[PDB]
């Protein structure tokens, strides 16, 4: 899951 | 003036005549300009991106409307040097910076030596890992550990969250290892709200593994960062006509990273709607057309989120699509249109989100031109509409993915090559700009963007059709 560019988790 | 006419501004192939490249080229110039006396970049919480909401805001109000600078809270970060680590027990050994390990986005900074605890690890291929997800998994762990975590169901932050709440000193995460493509370095986050207050970083699978089984393990940790409690802001406009219950809203991030000026991204959607917002200065819309610039995209989707989440229900529920621009401008540019219908890569948006994804398609078809999907899995600010049930679409050009063959026969350009190689650098500045893509896609902002201002009956007809 993403949220913008960065994987949060 | 002809473009002062409500006859040509307020219809769908009015509106893009009007719409010209070489004036979005011109506000493009303006916010490399802004960018040039603001040490380079125009990123959250720095004075380029003060003097990028000025200039949005100045060329709104010149057009008439109304502006509302909305603050939001905001900690920013910046990673201001590279990581160190390396193991002093049982034996000494330095690994590598951006090859062994890498900074978790937005950690706090910090310096610690201290014994390496794994916590509820699940090895091997296949594995399901739930490490550090729950407090339980810390029954254990002695205070001032470095918590040893595995990537797995739950988030970065609240891996770390945890382990910070259970006294950890530092936490490493390496990555899943449950299939050959998951054990690397990866863009990883603890997220803008991460309050743990120790540092986290990300390592590979296998120096994980490595480390979980070897006894009497220390590692120093070095985290290079700042995190500053601060504010930024979004810029919002609405026209005085059409239907406040019925909102047809377009948004562009106005911040760029801290890298470079953000010409491209997000320079080019943020210039190409403002040009279409002074034009639509004039225009007699059936739908309230609402603008945003967001801040703080980079960051996380703080501004767009922010603003979403502190909306009134009822205000909420008049908003009825949201149109994303972010990169439009893309140098080795494809036309990629927000996968809505979930055709290409499985993902559904909220219901009506296949007919905007059906209304940019049908446009590019009609002029000729070629488009394909791109994925839609929280990628922009479209983010928190998402979440809110509100249907969606957007345009794309391409960033840091390499173009096919096929693409470059579709669109021309090199294949082989980015998208955009300048994607999140110095030199994403205005010779970055590939004006043929600004044109193409601007007009297609601008058709729908107009067509939605007139009907919103291709959403509404979805949206009924979900509800049975
Ligand atoms: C990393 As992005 C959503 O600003 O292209
Ligand atoms: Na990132
Ligand atoms: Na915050
Ligand atoms: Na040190
Ligand atoms: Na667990
Ligand atoms: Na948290
Ligand atoms: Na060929
Ligand atoms: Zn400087
Ligand atoms: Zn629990
Ligand atoms: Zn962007
Ligand atoms: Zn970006
Ligand atoms: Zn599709």
């Amino acid at each position: 899951e993403r949220w913008g560019h960065d994987f949060i988790k | 003036s002809i473009c002062k006419s409500p006859l040509l501004v307020s219809t769908p192939l009015g509106l893009p005549r009007c719409l010209q490249a070489s004036n979005v080229v011109k506000r493009l110039q303006k916010l490399e300009d802004i960018a040039s006396l603001n040490d380079g970049n125009r990123a959250a919480a720095t004075p380029g991106y003060q003097a990028s909401v000025d200039y949005v805001k100045q060329t709104l109000q010149k057009a008439g409307y109304k502006v509302s600078v909305q603050p939001f809270p905001f900690t920013a970060y910046y990673p201001k040097g590279p990581g160190s680590l390396s193991a002093t027990v049982p034996q000494p050994v330095t690994y590598e910076w951006e090859k062994d390990f890498t900074y978790l986005s937005q950690t706090e900074a910090g310096d610690v030596t201290a014994k390496v605890v794994p916590v509820d690890l699940s090895l091997g291929a296949g594995n399901t890992s739930t490490s550090g997800c729950e407090a339980e998994d810390f029954a254990n762990f002695p205070a001032g550990s470095i918590a040893l975590i595995q990537r797995g169901t739950c988030n970065f932050e609240q891996k770390a969250e945890n382990a910070a709440a259970a006294g950890a000193a530092g936490v490493i995460i390496f990555n899943q290892g449950n299939t050959d493509d998951r054990k690397g370095l990866e863009n990883v986050t603890v997220g803008e709200s991460y309050e743990g207050g120790i540092p986290v970083i990300f390592a590979t699978y296998d120096n994980g593994v490595a480390w979980s089984q070897t006894p009497d393990l220390q590692l120093h940790l070095v985290v290079d960062v700042v995190r500053k409690k601060t504010e930024t802001y979004n810029v919002v406009a609405e026209t005085r006509r059409g239907n406040p219950n019925n909102v047809v809203m377009v948004g562009a991030h106005l911040d760029s990273v801290f890298e470079g000026p953000g010409i491209n991204d997000n320079g080019s959607g943020s210039a190409a709607q403002l040009e279409m917002a002074v034009l639509l200065a004039k225009a007699l819309p059936v739908n309230k057309v609402r603008f945003a610039w967001w801040g703080a995209e980079e960051a996380g989707l703080v501004g767009s989120t922010h603003y979403v989440q502190n909306l009134a229900p009822e205000e909420k529920k008049k908003i009825k699509a949201y149109l994303n621009f972010d990169m439009i401008g893309s140098p080795n540019f494809g036309n990629f249109i927000y996968d809505g219908d979930g055709s290409d890569f499985g993902l559904q948006g909220p219901p009506g989100s296949a007919a905007i994804e059906r209304l940019f398609e049908a446009y590019f078809r009609l002029r000729g031109q070629q488009s394909e999907g791109t994925e839609i899995d929280f990628r922009s600010d479209y983010a928190e509409f998402f979440n809110s049930g509100i249907a969606f679409g957007g345009l794309f050009t391409g960033a840091e993915g390499l173009k096919t063959e096929e693409q470059a026969q579709k669109y021309g350009g090199t294949a082989g090559k980015a998208y955009d190689e300048c994607y999140h650098s110095k030199c994403d500045g205005i010779a970055n700009i590939n004006q043929d893509a600004l044109e193409i896609h601007s007009d297609a902002m601008a058709f729908v963007t107009s067509w939605l201002s007139l009907s919103t009956k291709v959403v509404d007809d979805e949206i009924a059709a979900a509800g049975q």
